[PDB]
């Protein structure tokens, strides 16, 4: 419970959180292309 | 064999022969309640005419009053 | 009934409780579980040609 | 530019690249076979 | 062989066994009994070419 | 128990198992003169 | 920014973010299923014109 | 060989022998409610002339 | 990325993995075993242009 | 239970289960020359 | 060769050849009761 | 459990598995010669 | 070459070999009894 | 456990969890020619 | 390139190969049979 | 260059080459086969026989 | 549990009932071949 | 364990003439399957 | 400390541009004979 | 951990020469195989 | 874990020899492959 770790975690966590939402992203892009709900 | 060194033999057996006593029960119920191998039956049937491709979901009425018996 | 003939799969019913049409038929209307309710129509490989 | 590389572990910034290029290529691949329908037409040509 | 009376209680061995065998011997009798082929007690004096056959 | 006790209740035990064995292929056989089942 | 996790165990912060990202990620796709337009399991291979469309006014 | 030091060999087995006879039974129940291979009937069947 | 396994225990992390992951395998492959146009069981011999597909 | 008693037990397990297993093989034929199911 | 059988009493082995033969003869006697066509004539003969 | 005992337990472990395999797709490729499913 | 068994129990070596040779056996003989149609054609010809 | 330890588990980890992808990969891509969903 | 053999059980590595050598002869040996159309044409003649 | 592969494991990196050039090997055989049309014709020819 | 000099008179026993039991074999198979070839 | 070098070694030729035998007589039963009825 | 200290890492980084660079013109010559063979545009 | 450098080199020998072995006799089975009913 | 630097060369030249030699085996084989049956 350091505050360098918890730098570490910090960078670790919210890369895992960016790319998440940027993999779904590209999910919803594709059906989008696929069957647009709109 | 070293298994029995990780299994005591008295409750593996015990497990053992309860697992092969509901397989043969089932296996023979199963038998015994489809139209081709119902042996007590129609045991005496010879192969040519022991019933062939008879699953028909609905074989029999549903729907009836009890029979006299 | 003297003598009873068996019925096609698709007019048979999958589910063999005999209230079943008026406890849960009658008030759901979702359009797949209408369709599980009854068997498929069947064939045979000789009669599709393959 | 360099420093940007400190403190990090050069086997998962390999991982996540490949992990990048992976999937973007599929996509890309997908994308590139709708566009220029190739497999339909060598294969339809192949499968008269 | 018969070591294996160390491994298992010869007593309860006897018990179990009996408990299964009159299970058994009862069941064998009733779906005899609930057949229609072999239900001696109204059918049994029936000659064998007499006696009920499943459909053919 | 010990090691020769077990032997004379194997014995018993082995010549009841054959006896009873033995007694129900004499009333299969008599339950097949009446009815056979095959 | 990264002092949330001095208030917050991250160990029990991120069981519950899978639990529920798992348990949306089911009910969308669930929900999917069950409706007429994206039954993609039966009618996924018609065109985005030819799929259902709900009754209008 | 080393991750029986981190699982126990023995519940690992019986966890095993329990979902593979499961999974067994499962499958045999299922193509046996089918009727393409409902084969204690349809067995002597040839492909031809199962159902499809 | 290792040190994951040192804030979750491996062992629980493993089971509770494979858990999930059995259940969805199951789950996946009843719900195309349930539909009209993967039943592959009745149908699996269809091809691609015979096989069901959904109302327009 | 010591490594000579699992050898000794081993034997006599082995043993009465290939007899009883194909025993049941000698059934299934029989079973197969009067009804066979494929 | 003949070392094979050490540490292994020669009654168990017994027993399993046993075992083995019977049931090997039955199902083979049952296996040329089917292709020789015997006693089914010779019973027809007899039965007639 | 010692590292040698690992690895005694993983030999037959995985040859057991790896034969099972092997059995489990003799069994498939005979009900395939029976009865495709595709 | 035979450093391979080193290690192995000779009894557990020959009881796996015997296992797989009756499997192949009685899987090919069943292939072979197709191919060749031996014991149909000869219970046809005694049997009728 | 000592991060040597945790190391050597998560090579052996991410070598499986790659060869299961993979497998799976191949599956989707073999019922995807049998019968495509889209 | 001996190397990559150490720290590994050589029975192991024998299980593995027989494994791999035996599901791809499985896989390609019906993949023959259903190339070449044996043995279907061999067994329609023996059975006429 | 090599430092990448320092402080790795030789057999895992050949076991994980192996799963991932197994697995495009046989994706792309079933890609080739539908592209080529191969087995197809030559299983028409030697069944029309 | 057999020693070295019991495995070898075993070994011996064994090998002479495998000959007996195939010689009896032999010439039970030429009499049903005289009787009903299978071939 | 067991089957020390020498028992090995001995072990080996008696598995190499036994699988020599083995494969002649199965040859020889499948020379005459193939002069009873040809498979190809 | 921990990873790549600084020469290394400057190592790294040149490996690194290197193989970008080369992953770049293997791409462009690989868009290029696409775009004789069937251009998109 | 089993097969040290030495059983190792030589482990690899066997292997070598046994999937030699096991090609050469592959190669003359598809040769024979080409020569009966010939794929492409 | 393992693999010191000098493993890390030997390996290296051993990982790209092969890398090499499945390269120029895939290449012969699409070559042969385009002659039966090109794609374009
Ligand atoms: C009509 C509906 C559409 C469709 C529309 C969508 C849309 C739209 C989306 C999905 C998404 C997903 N769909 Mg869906 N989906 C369809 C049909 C399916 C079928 C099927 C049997 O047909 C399956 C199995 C799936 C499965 C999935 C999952 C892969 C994913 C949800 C992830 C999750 O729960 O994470 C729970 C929690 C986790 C932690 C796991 C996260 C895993 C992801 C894939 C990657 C993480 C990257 C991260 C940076 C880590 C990197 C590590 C480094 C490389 C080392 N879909 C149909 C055709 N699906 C969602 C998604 O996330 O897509 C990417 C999404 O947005
Ligand atoms: C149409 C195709 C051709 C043909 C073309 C080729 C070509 C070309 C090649 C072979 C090869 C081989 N073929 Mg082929 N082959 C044909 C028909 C056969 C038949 C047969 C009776 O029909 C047999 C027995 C064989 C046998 C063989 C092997 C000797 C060899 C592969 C080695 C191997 O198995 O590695 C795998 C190792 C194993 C041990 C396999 C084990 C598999 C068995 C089935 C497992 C049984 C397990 C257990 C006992 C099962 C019990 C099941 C019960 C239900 C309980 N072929 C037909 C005529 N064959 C290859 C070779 O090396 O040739 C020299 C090769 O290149
Ligand atoms: C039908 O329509 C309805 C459905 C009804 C409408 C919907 C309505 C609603 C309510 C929608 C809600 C949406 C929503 C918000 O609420 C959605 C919220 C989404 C969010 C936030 C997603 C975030 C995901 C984050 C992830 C995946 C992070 C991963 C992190 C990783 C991998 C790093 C771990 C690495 C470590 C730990 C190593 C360091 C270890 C260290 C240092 C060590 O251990 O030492
Ligand atoms: C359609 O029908 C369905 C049902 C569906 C079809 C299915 C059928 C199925 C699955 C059937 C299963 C059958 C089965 C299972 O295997 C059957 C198994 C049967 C067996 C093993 C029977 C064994 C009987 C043994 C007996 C009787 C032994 C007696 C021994 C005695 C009396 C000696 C004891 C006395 C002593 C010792 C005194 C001395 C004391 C001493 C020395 C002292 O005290 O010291
Ligand atoms: C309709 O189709 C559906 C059903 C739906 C499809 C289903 C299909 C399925 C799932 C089938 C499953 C099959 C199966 C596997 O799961 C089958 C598995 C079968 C097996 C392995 C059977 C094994 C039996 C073993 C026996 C009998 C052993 C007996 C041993 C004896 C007698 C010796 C004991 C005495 C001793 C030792 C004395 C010495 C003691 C000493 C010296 C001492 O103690 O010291
Ligand atoms: C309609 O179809 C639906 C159902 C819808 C579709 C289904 C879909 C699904 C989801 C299918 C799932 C499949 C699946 C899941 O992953 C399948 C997974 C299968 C698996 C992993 C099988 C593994 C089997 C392993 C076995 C048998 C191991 C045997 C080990 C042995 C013999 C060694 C014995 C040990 C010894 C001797 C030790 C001695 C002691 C020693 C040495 C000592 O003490 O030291
Ligand atoms: C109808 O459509 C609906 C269904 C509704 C839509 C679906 C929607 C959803 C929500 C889908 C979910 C998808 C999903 C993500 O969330 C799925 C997630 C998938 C994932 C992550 C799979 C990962 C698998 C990893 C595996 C198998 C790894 C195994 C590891 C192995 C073999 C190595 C072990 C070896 C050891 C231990 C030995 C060393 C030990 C050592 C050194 C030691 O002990 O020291
Ligand atoms: C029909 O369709 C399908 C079924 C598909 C067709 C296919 C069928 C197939 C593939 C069949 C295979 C058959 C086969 C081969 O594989 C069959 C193999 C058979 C064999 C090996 C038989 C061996 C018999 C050996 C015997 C009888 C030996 C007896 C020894 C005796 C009497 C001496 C005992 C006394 C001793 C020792 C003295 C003790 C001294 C002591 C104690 C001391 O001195 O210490
Ligand atoms: C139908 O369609 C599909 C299925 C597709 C078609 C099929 C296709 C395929 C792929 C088939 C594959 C076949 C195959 C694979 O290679 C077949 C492989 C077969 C093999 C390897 C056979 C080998 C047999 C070996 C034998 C018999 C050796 C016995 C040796 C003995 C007896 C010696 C005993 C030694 C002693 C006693 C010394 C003791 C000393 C001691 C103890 C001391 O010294 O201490
Ligand atoms: C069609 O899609 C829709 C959506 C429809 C349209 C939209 C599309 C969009 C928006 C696309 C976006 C694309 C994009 C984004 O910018 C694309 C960006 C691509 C990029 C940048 C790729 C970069 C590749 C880099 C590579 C390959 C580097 C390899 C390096 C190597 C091999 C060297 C490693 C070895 C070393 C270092 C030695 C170790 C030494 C050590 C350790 C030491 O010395 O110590
Ligand atoms: C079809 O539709 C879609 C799919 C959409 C189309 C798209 C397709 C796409 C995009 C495909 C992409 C393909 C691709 C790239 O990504 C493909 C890339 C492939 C690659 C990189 C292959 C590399 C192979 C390397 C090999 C074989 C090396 C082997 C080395 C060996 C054997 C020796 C090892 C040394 C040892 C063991 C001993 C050393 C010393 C030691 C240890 C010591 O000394 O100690
Ligand atoms: C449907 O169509 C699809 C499927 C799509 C089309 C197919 C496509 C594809 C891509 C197929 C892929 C094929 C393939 C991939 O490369 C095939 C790869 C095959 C390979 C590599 C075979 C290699 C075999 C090697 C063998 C047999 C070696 C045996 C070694 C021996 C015997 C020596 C050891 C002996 C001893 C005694 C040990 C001494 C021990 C010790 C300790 C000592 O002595 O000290
Ligand atoms: C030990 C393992 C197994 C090895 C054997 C496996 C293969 C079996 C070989 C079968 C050999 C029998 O060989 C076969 O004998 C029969 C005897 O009727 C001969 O048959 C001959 O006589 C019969 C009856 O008189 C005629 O109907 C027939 O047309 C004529 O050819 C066959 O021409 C010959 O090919």
């Amino acid at each position: 419970m350091t505050e360098d770790e918890a730098r570490r975690f910090h960078g670790y966590f919210v890369t895992g959180t960016l790319g998440y939402i940027i993999v779904a992203a590209v999910a919803h892009f594709l059906a989008w292309q696929w069957r647009p709900w709109f | 064999h070293r298994i029995w060194l990780m299994f005591d033999p008295r409750r593996v057996m015990v497990a053992m022969v309860g697992f092969l006593a509901v397989l043969a029960l089932v296996i023979h119920f199963i038998l015994l309640s489809s139209q081709r191998y119902s042996w007590i039956e129609n045991g005496t049937l010879s192969a040519a005419q022991a019933p062939v491709g008879a699953s028909a979901p609905a074989a029999a009425a549903e729907m009836s009053p009890l029979p006299p018996g | 009934g003297s003598s009873y003939t068996v019925p096609a799969p698709e007019h048979t019913r999958r589910m063999r409780g005999i209230m079943i049409q008026s406890t849960l038929w009658s008030i759901d209307g979702k359009r797949s579980a209408r369709e599980r309710r009854h068997y498929r129509p069947q064939t045979t490989g000789a009669a599709l040609g393959q | 530019m360099h420093r940007i590389w400190q403190g990090m572990d050069p086997q998962i910034i390999m991982s996540g690249l490949g992990f990048f290029l992976a999937g973007l290529a599929l996509i890309i691949h997908m994308w590139a076979y709708s566009i220029t329908g190739w497999p339909k037409y060598k294969k339809a040509q192949y499968n008269a």
